[PDB]
Formats: structure tokens, C-alpha cells, sequence
RNA sequence: UUUUU
RNA sequence: UUUUUUUUUUUUUUUUUUUUUUUUUUUUUUUUUU
RNA sequence: AAUUAUUAUUAUAAAUAUUAUUUUAAAAAUAUAAAAAUAAAUUAUAACAAUCUAAAUAAAUAAUAAAUUAAAAUAAAAAUUUUAAAAAAAAUUAAAAAAUUAAAAUAGGGCAAGUCCUACUCUCCUUUACAAAGAGAACGUUUAUAUGUAAUUGUACUAUAUUUAUUGAAAUAAUAAAAGGGUUGGGUUUUAAAAUCGUUGUAAAGCAGAUUUGUUUAUAUAUUUAAUUU
RNA sequence: AGUUUAAUGUUUAAAUAUUUAACUAGUGAUGGCACAGUUGUUCUAUAUGUACCUAUAAAAAAUAGUAAAAUUAUUUUAAUUAAAUUAAUAAAUAAUUAUUAAACUAAUUUUAUAUUAAUAUUAUGAAAAAUUUUUUUUUUUUUUAAUUUUUAUAUAUUGAAGUAAUAUGGAAUAUUAAAAAUACAAAUUUAAUUUGUAAUUAAUAAAUAUAUUUUAUUUUAA
């Protein structure tokens, strides 16, 4: 019975105060193509004054005019926000750690302690790749918790379960901005009826199940991209008559590499093979470089 | 232990636990009280309630409590009680050289002690106390038996008290009271095995049939109950009424509290002792500021170099071991006490049995043993008084130390028939037990 | 308990010290001593302290002798019984130191499966408390208790606080006496002793087995997961129950049936939205989002809140037995909601 | 375990079964008040 | 050193 | 010894925080106990 | 390969020799092997068929304290019970099943020490050594010297102290041996080729002209529905 | 048709057999020669080195100093049965059973009584509280022989309008006390309430209620 902390993020607020209350610099892994679904709900009212690194992962397919706006809005609020295209890995992402503190930090007041660094996100978005990362290499070559490395004991090799206390990760040396865990606190599983699709969507929470059937994704992103065009043009990529007129001849018609036992003269092909194609394309930023989310213009 | 002490000596035997909860009861004479209450007294303590009228009658005793209990009190208020009855009512005479009751003691500054709680006992009218101990020309200070003593109550260490008699000198002849005192080591080896072998020329006078029946009572009185207490005396004394009190005793007292340190390093059991000697204590008469507190040391090669290291750290810090000279070590007690010199850089002499207003000891070597500890330690709280100890334990007294700490949450009896000291007792658990290595595995492994 | 030896040792109290004179009391039992002396314990309050420790000891010698109730007293040996008079301290002291209308006690009373002189069985309706909420407004058990109060027993004792959504079969004590009793039944099972019955949507992992889940409430609500194999052995209890799939939807949903060893808080739905991520069938809070009742031919209009938790507390085995050697088994009848749903699949609804 | 409340069966069919677990000093040595056949 | 139950 | 001096270690004349548990409430409530 | 035994001992050469060892007239389990259904070769199939008697001859194996028993009920002993006691009435024989009898004080959690393990600053006897002395040192050798852990070891004035400084460490994750089920608590369970080889029950002793005076009852459900009739 | 796995086999056709199961494509290899146990090969498994890696062969002793297991002889001629315990300057004995020996007196029936020495023998394992059934393990044959009785019961009537009274097996007594039952009268807050009388209650005082021997140990005679 493996599962996860469960239950409303609104009330793992008073406790994430405290766990805010002494930290330094605020750290986010976010989905560029989902600019608030995978924030934790009090990002308006969680800090409002520690220095965020807010940053939005797999920007590369999230659409470029709905990128601006989100920048300079916590770019104008003072908070920093980061876009990256993700092939260019994490590597640079960490270098933004390595400079987005020295021209932010508070000068230490003891040479060598720490830049407690606090991060938070979705850990099926990058928070966990993020910290799992970081937290290996570091067992090999050492800065802190000063013993030889052999008492990590059978089977383990990484720990982010039953411990997770002061457990933590160094991601620098010399300016030592080590970084926290935040036990994953975010996609409670009580989520809305549609940003499980927008989740989905987005190749996060990948499960499409009884409780999330392709036919109800593919409904999301068929009915979401009405205007037919450059999405027509991935259908037309398949010898589509441009315009779909509906869910059943698009699907339908994408049957090339889909089918099943079907007669000689009729044949029944498998509409859930092209539903699979049409859901898991789109979570390439293949058909569209287009996000999700409405961008409020207003400050909510 | 009840399921035990049956197949065991001077035990299985009742225990005079008959309360008799005052002084008046006790019948103890107004004359006594009078002077009890001058000292402080009111109410009787448990073991003095049970064995004051267990030698108020002649039953020989052998008093056992747990530390600053009474016992002092115990058996001397009665025997000076019981030799006034001697003078006044029977008028069995004084005599010259004859004295009415010995007691016994360790060391020299408890002799000493021993020597003044009895003084005080004038009104005990007609007693007359001398206490001895080793002097310059000491044989020439035996010029106090040609001399006044005629003293009924001669409290001196055993072996000087024997030589007063293989010399012919002392004369046992009429000793009516035979009392000794922190018998637990007194009796054995430990000491000389001096207390024995003095019962028995006493034993052997009131036997003799030929000089007036003098039935000689005999009172033991022991913190400890050691296996060699036990056969030297159930086994040669006739009817040893005891008075064990199991349910308070080998145990330390309740309102002392105990902390443990532990110390990886040779040199740093120095720094966590001067870091102890920060409660800036100084009274009346009883560069750094420690508070009222001994050290006791594992030898005393080592209880001068601290007290060196001490004192050139700049504390106030005293020095009382054997084999200081007579005029610094009679001094160097006389400014620990009476308010100077706030700490005493002591061996195991300090140990045994020792009155003062000591109130924190610092085992500077937590002892291997289990009287080594309750001796060192019950000198801290005596009588009600609050006290801390402090244990400095290192690698190698780990054991020991893993099981003090374990039974005093419990509160436990230190393994109530104590050992490792006066009965070395190469039987850990008293009895015809070496510890099997336990088993019933019968799968004998095969290759 | 050593501490506790301690502080009655250093406790001057009023230690209402008792002679044991020579004619009266002499001889008499030490449960006559103190319930003539001391009228306001209830004779049971006066076992408790007498048999506990926080007893009235008595003291003759120089130990403290604690007694069971019939010991008797010695031949005036002043033996003092002390008594404790100011308990409240580091102590503890132990135990003892609207209207219902009609429509309400015939409510009441269709909900009662078994009675006898020891125990009343009721079939809770799915959706009333127990415990108030809205400390003056829910209508819960609670308030209705003195409507199964039949042949005026002393307002019968709730003894497991069945949950808000869970229907099913509550039991209570109808005695302060058999309460105490009916303690070992319920905390901590090693074999069952209670049948709860469950929809889960999505026919989970095999049909027989034991699931292990070691839950932590973090508040608020925290509620958390397997974190420890063995146990974060702080803030974590383990909910074991072994689970049956007594028959099955074909892949979309299931009858199953729990046996919870243990006493976890929604250790029946929390443990079945991940015996699968199947959770049970209008189970909003843990599960629930799959769609609103996970989208099916059932009655389908509201939804989003309609469907209630297929969720019942079936069969509970007393042990109070019955006239023919068996123990007697309260089988709390399925509501509607789930009569619904076993008819419309043609199971035989086993009442 | 504790062995106890012995019972000495003296035949059969002459004995009632409840008087095998009589000679020993208890509420028993009684008639049973509700038998079971 | 001091807040809380 | 040796017994003398006025003494002298005297010489001498051969629970939790912090800058009570549990019974499967939904904050505040119950009920049992210590 | 223990053999006249599961076998073309094949380095080579080869292609129309009928070229010279396999009992039994029955039935089940099993074992191999087998027509039909929820474009392919597959399923599973614990489904027909098909092969495997008996008697005759030949004969081994493990096992063996013996019983006077052994049906069946039922209480009594630190005990776990082999017996004994009351109360019963339990027949031969062959066959087939394995219910019981003939093969470890164990499995799982929670704790603590130990061996294993790594690591050296301080420990011991290493030898293999290196330098030093000695010879006008072309070298061969014999003494005096502290290096590496090389590498093995081990390290919790009569009194009133003394017999232990003298290698030091690491959840050393697994083993071992222990305990245990305010500090404190998770675990609940018992086996892997069985000639049956003692009881057991199941069937049977092959044609009886003929059930059933009395033994003994694996015999087993009483209702979830549909559609009527007042 | 050469390559890391699964069933059958279960003294089996084999002291590892038949089928199941996980990848590499011989211009670089089937033995030439070579290595060997306080150690070879080593693609580093403390795997393999001729059907038990404790390798095999030979010779030997410290090797149950170890709940180890055995230890060969009927008809006899002395007893006990859990007791002991002090590490360490001048204090009468450890205790057990055993073998072999030794001595009767202040000390009563005109009773009774296993004391002493020498040597042999020291492991049969309690933790807590409370406290100052019984004699049996072991019999030469004939008789003889003193410890045996089962089960304990209780109902009906009338009036109540929901309680008592009468009858039976403790009974009715008597007074002091109360009747919280209750019934009656009288006074009234009608009525309920106030008031008293007696059923009745309790305490206490007095007089009342059933029978053996005989089956187990107390001796002879050979
Ligand atoms: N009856 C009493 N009541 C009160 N205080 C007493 C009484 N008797 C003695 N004391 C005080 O308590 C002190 C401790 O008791 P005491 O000095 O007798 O200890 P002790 O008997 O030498 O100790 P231990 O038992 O360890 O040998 C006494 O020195 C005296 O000050």
C-alpha cells in the first residue's frame, strides 16, 4: 500500500509556514505548459516576500505569447521566474541556483554555513529528478554529514521515504545553497474534474484508467483546439480531409497504425489505438506549441 | 531477597521489625532525651525505631541501614544508656585499666567523630570517652591509660586496641559492651582482619567461668550486608537479632540524584570536572568558585596530581589522602571543614562513613564496585538533606556504569547482597551459580 | 510505576491517617474500613483505589503493605490505613475521583438488530454522526441514546464510533459496567470479529490477501502512506485487514468484503482507494474524482455529491452468545443505497 | 496448564455426568439448575 | 534564558 | 624506659512546545480511564 | 558409465541388403497422449480414444522392542503423555484412498551485545626488507638499528588504598547467540518425493426362489426469483 | 544440433537424466607443452582441482578434560538421604555420602540414643510478593488383618388495581421502638393534606426440631 500524502493542500498551510518560517530563498518546478495547476495553492499568499526561483520546466512547447506575460508578472513583482526548454538540462538550471543567488543573497554572516534552500512543486514534474540528482552524486563526492559512506544499508541506495527528516541536498559548495525535500505536497488526488485532464494532458500523472479513459482527454484536446489549423496540419500530416467535422471521423480517420479483427469486406477498426496516438502526440509539443491554462491578466 | 537469605546464615532467622516509633516508648531516659533533643532529635528514624529496644535489651544485634540513616545514634544512645544502668543500678565498679564497652572504627577521621557524637553524651553523667589514633611517640601516649581514663567507652581503630592487649595493657576482664561500627569492612581482610579475632578473646572471657558472668553485647551495625558479615557473625554469635530493613536498603537515597558523563579521552575528564566546579559555592564554616563538593580518585598518586592541577587553575581546592604528613592532613581536614577550601581532593577515605555538609561528589573515577559507589556516593545526601552526584565514567567502567545507570530508574537493590569489596565474591549472583551460556539449539551446522 | 511509588512517598496530602481502634474495626475487612469511614467513594470507586495502588494502603511496621479488598486488620497495631485526600496533582486521581419527540424514539427503535441485559445493537443510517460537528445542530447517535434506553437501563455507552458515510451496525453498552468489557472486542485484533461490505469501482489485485498500510494523521488531515515497511515507530500505526472479493463486477467494479483486524481511521476506504487506486463507490473524499460516482448506468442526475458511499458495516460477532451454543452474529441489513446496487446486478443481496 | 477441578467417573448412565466434576468442595455438589440433554 | 499545555 | 617540666603530634635526668489514551467525529466534540 | 544397463564410444568414409530380442482376456487414481469452442503456428483439456492386468517364473529395497489386541465415548499426572482407569463392544480376507499414527524447543516483527566487516594517530612476535658498522665496501656475508601496518593480533606514624591509563573507532547493513512480545512497540504461524507400513473407512469374497420382528443412518437443507390466480 | 533455466525423475534407464528458460555469430581455438594444496586455474563465484574441498595418500597423538554412550558376578546382613559456603597479619573442625578403624564416665526409667578418627568425594543451579494431606517404591510362602456409604425441599388462596393477609416447612408470645405499607375517624385547601387508633415492622425478651455391626494397615506358623 504505497501511495502518498493524502489529503486538501489548504490545510498543509499552517505547516508549511513553519517550514518557511526559516528558510531562505523559495525554489519551484513548474510546467511551463501549466502555469498554475502545478502550484501549490497559497503561491499568492505562500511567501510574499522571500526571494522565489520560481521556474517552469518543458517551456520549449509552452506557447511563446503566454510566456511573456507570466515572466515579467513575478518579474514585476520582484520574485524571479526561469524558462527552459529542458534539453538543455538541468545543468543550466542548476547554474541559475549558482547565479540567482549571488546577486539576491544576503551576505553570510559566517563564512561557510548555508543558503537553506526550500523547494517545493509536483515531484512527477521535475522536483524529484531535480532533487534525486543532486542528492546521488553527492554520496560520492562529499561536503557534509562527515562520515565514510558505508552505513547506507542494504537496498535503500536513495532515500526519500520514512526518513525525510533535515534530510537534504548540497547542491553548491563554496556558496553552499543546499536545498530541502518538501515532502511532495501537491496533486492531492481530490483534483477538479478537469485538471485531472489538464494533468493528463501534459503527460504528467500519465495514468489514463478507468478513472481516466483516453476517450476523455482526447475529448479535452479535440474540443479544446476548435479552431482547426496547424493542428488540421498534423491531421492533413496524415491524409486528413483538412477540417475534422467531429470526435469520429478524426479519430477514425488516423486508423492508419490502428485496427483489430475486422472482416475482409467491413472492417472494425480500433478507435482506441488512434485515441493513444492523438492524446500522447500532443503531450510531445508535436500538434501544437500551445498551453493550457487562461493566463488571468488580472493579478487572479 | 526473601526466596534467599533462608539458605543463608545469621538470616531465615526473624527480623526485629517491632516500630516503636517514639523515644518515649523506647523508654529511653529523660535524662538521654533531654540531650538527644539538645542535639536536634525529635523523631526516631526507621532503623532506630526498631533496634534502640533491640539493644535496650540485650539481644546482640546487628544493625543494617541504607546511608545516613541513624545508625550512629542507633547503637551508641542505647549502650551509653545501658552502661549508666551498669554503674548506677548494678554499681558494677569502674576499676582501673578495665574499660566498659570498646567501639571500633576504620579510619581516623571517623574515629574522631565517633568521638565527639559520644562526647556530647555527658549527660550520660559518669562516661568518660578517650579516642586514639597514630601520633608521634604514640606508645608514649599511652600515658592516658596510666593515666585518668578509667574509660568506659574506648573508641580507637582495632589494631591499637589489640596491641593494648597482647602487651597487657587493657584487659578485657570486665568489658560489659562490645559494639563495633561500618562493620560491612571492618570484619574482613578488606581492613586487617582485626575486628575478628578481637570478638574472639572477648568471646572467649565471658565463657571462662571463673571471673564474674560479664555477657558481653555484642552490636554490629553495617550499611552493608556482605557474605562475610553473614558467617562471621550467624555462624559464632549467639542470637544476632538483626534488623534488616530490605525494602530501604543497598539502595542510594531517594532524594539524591545521579548523572552520568561519559568521557572518550584520557585528558578530558579534567575539563568536564572544573566545568562541574562552576557552582560557586562558599559558606561561613560550614579565581574560579566551586561549590561544596569532594573528588574521589581511584588511587592517590592520582588524588594529588589533580588536586595540583586544581588548585594551580586557581580553585580552593584541599588534599586528604594516607600518606600526607600529621600536621597537613589534621589541617587540610580542618579547612575542608569549617567553611575553607570548599573542595576536597580526597581518595577512598573520605569514603567510609564520613558526617559533614558535603553536598556533590564527583566520582572522578566511577569505582568498580558496588560499595565503592554506594560508600562515595552516600556521603552526598544524608539524613533528608538534598545532593547530587556526578559519575565521570569511562571505557573501561562501562559495565558497571551500563547497569547503575539501569538500576536507578528502577530503583533497585545494587544487587542486594553487595560484593566485589569486602566478600570479593567470584559468585556474581550469590549463590552455587557460575551463569550457563544458555541454549537448546541442536542444529549443529554442517559443511 | 516506580515514579509512581515515589510520589506517594513524598505526598503529605491530608493522608487521612486511620486507626484500626481495638473493639469496632479490628479484625473487620478493609472494604468495610473504608466504606464506613469514607461514605462518598462509591463502593466500586473503593475497589479501584483499594485493588490499584492509588490505594488506602495500611501501614503497621515499617513498609507499606497494599491489600486486595478482604484483607483483614491486625490486633490494634495502631496500623494506620492512610487514604488519599488531595489526588488532583502529579497523581492523576483514577475514575470516580433538547428533548427526543416522537418520530424520533420509534426512529430509534426501528433501529435495533439485537437487545438483550447487556448490549443493544442498532443499523446506523448511512450519513448521520456519531460524534456532533455542529456541536448544537447534527442530529447524530449520540443525542438519540436515550431512546434505546428500553426497560430504563442508564443511558447505553457508544463503544466504536462508527464514521459519518460508513451505514452499517453500532453497538452500545447499555451498562458503565459492561463497558469496560467490551473494550478487548474492538482495539487491535489479531483474527476478525466484524464484516464491513464495500463497492469498490475497478476489480483490484487478487481476490484473497492482507493489506499492511502504516497510516500517520498529520493535522489537518494529513493522513499518510506505507512511508515504513516496518513503521516510522513515532507518529505511525499500521491498519491491517484482510480483504475478500466476494464477487466482481467483471473489470469495473467489486464486492468486497473487509475483515479490519485494527482500528484505523477510514482504514476501510483509505486502504481500498489503494488496494487498486480502486476506491469505493462515492467515496468524494479519499477517491472519488475518478468522475463523480466513476461514471456509471446508476442513478446518474446530481452525481457530484448523490451516489453514497457503498460502505457497510455488515456483521459484527458479540460474545455474548445465544440459547443454542452458538455466539450471537448482528447482520445489519444493506440499505437501499446498496439494495440499489446488488439488484441491479442481480446478486443475491444475502439480506 | 493449571490443572484444575479433576473429575473421578464412576461408571455411566449412574453417574448424571455432573456429579463425575462432584467431590470437589464448590458450588457444584448441587443440581445442576438448567441441563442440556 | 523564556512562551505554550 | 623513669618520671620530671606549665601546656606543645612536649622534651627529658641511666507531557508537549518554544524564540492521557483510545474508542476508524467533521476546528470542537464525545466517553472510558490514570 | 559396477552390467549383456538411458548409448551410432565416429578421426574418417559414406548411400535403395525386410540382415534379425520385447510377454500379458477386465476396473480406478495417475503417467504419456488425445475429434469439438471464449489468419498464424499456440493455448488450457484436470474430456473420447491409445499404452501401462492378473495368474505363472523369478525375485529385491529401505523398516523391525514386543505386544494380545484393536472399534468408539469419556476425566485424570510441574506433563508434552506414553500409559493406566471407568464405560463400551470391537470378526476374518483382498483391494484402493491417506484422516490419524514413524522426518529438530521453529517461522515474523522490536531491542541489545558479538563474530564478520571497513579505518587508522597510539598495541604486540612478525619475515621480506632498507639504511649503519666491517673489511683501499665489484658486488655474495655477519652485527647494531625504526621504518609499512606492510598483517596476521588484541583493546568495554599503623594503617586505609591496590590489584585496570598499556592500541583507539564506526546502524560494523549480514550472520550468530541471548533475552522481550512514563521513557518504549511493531509482529500472529507453523513445511517441501509419502510402496502405506499400523489402525481407519471404502469397496469385495464370484446365482440367495425370498429386502427389511431387533442393529446402524454422507441422509441433508426450509426461502432471496419470475408470472399469475381472491 | 555449441552456451547461465523450469517440471518429471525421487536407490531413478543416470551417485544430475528428458523436456521447459535467459545472448552472443569463430581470420584466433578441441588437449600440444605448462601449473599443485598456508595453494593452482582464476572472465575475484572464499566457484572448481576424479561421483562429501573437512582436496586425496601415509604415519600419529593433545582431541566428550563435554546432560556424550558403554563398563561382563542372583539368593545379600548395618544406618542418614539437601546438606554445606567468610580470597587475602596470632580466630577449634565445610558438608555429604563412602571405605577402614575407635571409645562409655559428674549426665535417672532397671528407658532410649550412629558419637570419634583416618582416607575417598566440593557445580544439579530459583526470580518477585507475603511473613517477624500422608508414611510409603518394595515384599521368602502359606494363613491371618481394626480406615464404606448419595442425592435435601416449598405450593395455594383471597383481596387487591398491582399489594398484603391466611395454610406449610422455624413458631406464636411479651414488652420498648416504628407503623414511611395500610385501613378508620376527625379536623381541614377541596381532594390531597393535618391528626390519632389499630394491622404490621423491627429490636429485645422467653419455649422449641429422630437409632449398630461389616468389606484396607496392628499377627502367626514353617
Ligand atoms: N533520630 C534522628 N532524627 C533526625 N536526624 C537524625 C537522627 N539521628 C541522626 N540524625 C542526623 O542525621 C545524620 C545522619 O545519620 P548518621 O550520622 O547516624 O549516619 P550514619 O548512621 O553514620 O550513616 P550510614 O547509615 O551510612 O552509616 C546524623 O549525623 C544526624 O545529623
Amino acid at each position: 500500500g504505497a501511495a502518498w500524502y493524502l489529503g486538501h493542500m489548504q490545510s498543509a498551510a499552517n505547516m508549511l509556514a513553519d517550514k518557511v518560517k526559516d528558510a531562505d530563498f523559495i525554489l519551484e518546478i513548474r510546467d511551463a505548459r501549466l502555469p498554475f495547476t502545478t502550484e501549490n495553492p497559497n503561491i499568492r499568499k505562500l511567501t510574499a516576500g522571500k526571494p522565489r526561483l520560481i521556474i517552469f520546466n518543458k517551456a520549449e512547447l509552452s506557447n511563446e505569447d503566454s510566456n511573456r506575460a507570466i515572466q515579467e508578472y513575478y518579474e514585476r513583482n520582484g520574485a524571479f521566474a526561469l524558462f527552459t526548454s529542458a534539453r538543455r538540462c538541468w545543468r543550466d538550471v542548476v547554474e541559475a541556483v549558482q547565479r540567482f543567488t549571488t546577486h539576491i543573497l544576503p551576505p553570510l554572516p559566517y563564512k561557510t554555513v548555508a543558503h537553506v534552500g526550500l523547494v517545493v512543486g509536483m515531484p512527477n514534474v521535475g522536483k524529484s529528478t531535480l532533487i534525486n540528482s543532486l542528492r546521488l552524486a553527492h554520496e560520492y563526492q562529499f561536503h557534509r554529514e562527515d562520515f565514510r559512506r558505508s552505513r547506507s544499508p542494504e537496498t535503500v541506495s536513495i532515500t526519500p521515504g520514512t526518513t525525510r527528516g533535515m534530510k537534504l541536498v548540497p547542491l553548491s559548495k563554496d556558496p553552499p545553497v543546499v536545498l530541502y525535500d518538501t515532502p511532495g505536497l501537491t496533486l492531492p488526488g481530490c483534483f477538479t474534474k478537469e485538471s485531472g485532464l489538464k494533468l493528463a494532458a501534459c503527460g504528467i500523472i500519465p495514468t489514463n484508467d478507468v478513472s481516466l479513459p483516453q476517450g476523455m482527454v482526447a475529448r479535452y484536446i479535440y474540443d479544446i483546439l476548435v479552431a482547426s489549423g496547424s493542428s488540421e496540419h498534423m491531421a492533413e500530416c496524415l491524409h486528413l480531409p483538412r477540417v475534422p467535422i467531429s470526435f469520429d471521423d478524426c479519430v477514425a480517420m488516423i486508423c492508419e497504425r490502428s485496427g483489430t479483427s475486422g472482416q475482409t469486406e467491413m472492417g472494425n477498426l480500433d478507435p482506441v489505438r488512434a485515441h493513444r496516438f492523438f492524446v500522447h502526440d500532443f503531450i510531445m509539443g508535436n500538434l501544437g506549441k500551445i498551453t493550457l491554462d487562461v493566463l488571468p491578466r488580472r493579478l487572479l | 531477597s526473601p526466596a534467599r537469605t533462608a539458605q543463608s546464615p545469621l538470616l531465615a532467622k526473624p527480623v526485629k521489625t517491632k516500630v516503636v516509633d517514639n523515644f518515649a516508648d523506647m523508654l529511653v531516659t529523660p535524662a538521654l532525651q533531654e540531650a538527644l533533643a539538645d542535639m536536634g532529635v525529635s523523631t526516631p528514624s526507621p532503623i532506630q525505631q526498631t533496634a534502640i529496644e533491640a539493644v535496650l535489651q540485650r539481644k546482640n544485634t546487628v544493625i543494617a541501614a541504607p546511608h545516613g540513616e541513624g545508625k550512629t545514634l542507633a547503637y551508641l544512645l542505647p549502650l551509653y544508656q545501658n552502661m549508666e544502668k551498669d554503674r548506677d543500678v548494678y554499681k558494677i565498679p569502674l576499676r582501673e585499666r578495665r574499660p566498659r564497652m570498646i567501639l571500633l572504627a576504620p579510619t581516623k577521621e571517623l574515629v574522631e567523630q565517633l568521638q565527639t557524637v559520644c562526647a556530647r553524651l555527658d549527660a550520660a553523667t559518669g562516661l568518660t570517652s578517650v579516642c586514639f589514633t597514630s601520633r608521634k611517640r604514640s606508645k608514649y601516649h599511652l600515658s592516658r591509660m596510666l593515666k585518668n581514663t578509667m574509660a568506659d567507652v574506648l573508641v580507637m581503630d582495632p589494631k591499637l586496641i589489640l596491641r593494648l592487649l597482647r602487651t597487657r595493657r587493657l584487659f578485657i576482664e570486665d568489658l560489659r559492651y562490645f559494639a563495633v561500627d561500618e562493620a560491612d569492612a571492618m570484619m574482613s581482610s578488606l581492613h586487617d582482619h582485626d575486628a575478628v579475632q578481637l570478638l574472639m578473646k572477648v568471646q572467649k572471657r565471658n565463657q571462662f567461668k571463673y571471673l564474674w558472668p560479664v555477657q558481653t553485647q555484642y552490636v554490629f551495625v553495617t550499611a552493608y550486608m556482605t557474605r562475610k558479615l553473614e558467617y562471621i557473625v550467624g555462624r559464632k554469635i549467639s542470637d544476632p537479632v538483626t534488623c534488616m530493613f530490605r525494602q530501604l536498603m543497598h539502595r542510594p537515597q531517594a532524594r539524591l540524584r545521579h548523572r552520568f558523563y561519559a568521557i572518550r579521552r584520557e585528558p578530558e575528564k579534567f575539563t568536564v570536572l572544573m566545568h562541574l566546579l562552576r557552582k560557586n559555592g562558599h559558606v561561613p564554616l560550614p579565581f574560579a568558585e566551586g561549590r561544596r563538593t569532594i573528588i574521589f580518585f581511584r588511587n592517590i598518586d592520582a588524588t594529588t596530581a589533580v588536586f595540583h592541577q586544581l588548585r594551580s587553575a586557581g580553585f580552593a581546592v584541599s588534599l586528604l589522602h594516607a600518606s600526607l604528613p600529621y600536621k597537613v592532613r589534621k589541617e587540610m581536614y580542618a579547612d575542608f571543614a569549617s567553611g575553607r577550601t570548599n573542595i576536597l581532593c580526597a581518595t577512598d577515605v573520605a569514603a567510609r562513613g564520613l558526617d559533614l555538609h558535603v553536598d556533590m561528589v564527583i566520582n572522578f573515577d566511577v569505582p568498580t564496585n558496588a560499595l565503592a559507589y554506594l560508600s562515595r556516593s552516600g556521603r552526598t545526601a544524608r539524613m533528608g538533606r538534598e545532593g547530587q552526584v556526578l559519575n565521570l565514567y569511562n571505557k573501561h567502567q562501562g559495565v558497571i556504569v551500563s547497569a547503575i545507570k539501569a538500576f536507578l530508574k528502577d530503583n533497585l537493590p545494587m544487587e542486594g547482597l553487595t560484593n566485589r569489596k569486602a566478600d570479593m565474591m567470584q559468585p556474581r549472583y550469590a549463590e552455587w551459580r557460575t551463569h550457563k551460556i544458555n541454549a537448546l539449539a541442536r542444529s549443529y551446522v554442517s559443511l | 510505576l516506580s515514579l509512581q511509588a515515589r510520589e506517594e512517598l513524598s505526598r503529605k496530602s491530608n493522608e487521612l491517617q486511620y486507626h484500626v481502634v481495638t473493639q469496632d474495626w479490628f479484625g473487620q475487612r478493609v472494604d468495610d474500613f473504608v466504606t464506613q469511614h469514607h461514605p462518598e467513594w462509591d463502593y466500586e470507586t473503593v475497589k479501584r483505589l483499594v485493588q490499584q495502588g492509588h490505594i488506602y494502603r495500611y501501614r503497621k511496621n515499617g513498609k507499606k503493605r497494599y491489600t486486595r479488598l478482604t484483607d483483614r486488620l491486625e490486633f490494634d497495631e495502631l496500623v494506620v490505613v492512610p487514604t488519599a485526600s488531595f489526588w488532583e496533582r502529579q497523581l492523576a486521581p483514577p475514575s470516580g475521583v433538547f428533548h427526543l419527540s416522537a418520530k424520533t424514539r420509534e426512529m430509534a427503535q426501528e433501529m435495533v438488530l439485537f437487545k438483550n441485559e447487556h448490549v443493544i445493537v442498532i443499523n446506523k443510517p448511512s450519513g448521520v454522526p456519531i460524534m456532533p460537528t455542529h456541536d448544537p445542530l447534527a442530529m447524530n447517535i449520540t443525542d438519540l441514546l436515550p431512546a434505546w434506553r428500553y426497560t430504563n437501563t442508564q443511558t447505553p455507552v457508544i463503544c466504536h464510533n462508527l464514521d459519518t458515510e460508513t451505514s452499517g451496525c453500532v453497538v452500545l453498552a447499555r451498562s458503565a459496567n459492561t463497558h469496560r468489557m467490551l473494550g478487548r472486542m474492538f482495539v487491535k485484533r489479531v483474527v476478525p470479529n466484524s464484516v464491513y461490505w464495500g463497492f469498490a469501482v475497478g476489480k483490484p489485485p487478487v481476490n484473497f490477501g492482507r493489506i499492511r498500510m502504516h497510516f500517520e494523521v498529520q493535522k489537518g488531515q494529513g493522513g499518510d502512506v506505507i512511508v515504513a515497511r516496518p513503521t516510522p515507530t513515532a507518529d505511525s500505526k499500521v491498519g491491517i485487514a484482510e480483504f475478500v472479493v466476494n464477487a466482481s463486477a467483471l473489470e469495473f467494479g467489486s464486492f468486497i468484503s473487509f475483515y479490519p483486524l485494527t482500528t484505523r481511521r477510514h482504514q476501510e476506504r483509505i486502504m481500498a482507494a489503494h488496494a487498486l487506486r480502486a476506491p469505493l463507490l462515492g467515496d468524494a473524499k479519499y477517491g472519488g474524482e475518478s468522475a463523480f460516482p466513476h461514471s456509471l448506468s446508476l442513478f446518474w442526475d446530481p452525481a457530484r455529491k448523490d451516489v453514497p458511499l457503498h460502505l457497510h458495516h455488515r456483521k459484527i460477532q458479540l460474545p455474548y452468545k445465544n440459547g443454542a451454543g452458538e455466539f450471537v452474529c448482528v447482520t445489519a441489513p444493506l440499505p437501499p443505497h446498496m439494495e440499489k446496487t446488488f439488484k441491479r446486478l442481480g446478486w443475491p443481496v444475502d439480506a | 496448564a493449571a490443572a484444575a477441578a479433576a473429575a473421578a467417573a464412576a461408571a455411566a448412565a449412574a453417574a448424571a455426568a455432573a456429579a463425575a466434576a462432584a467431590a470437589a468442595a464448590a458450588a457444584a455438589a448441587a443440581a445442576a439448575a438448567a441441563a442440556a440433554a
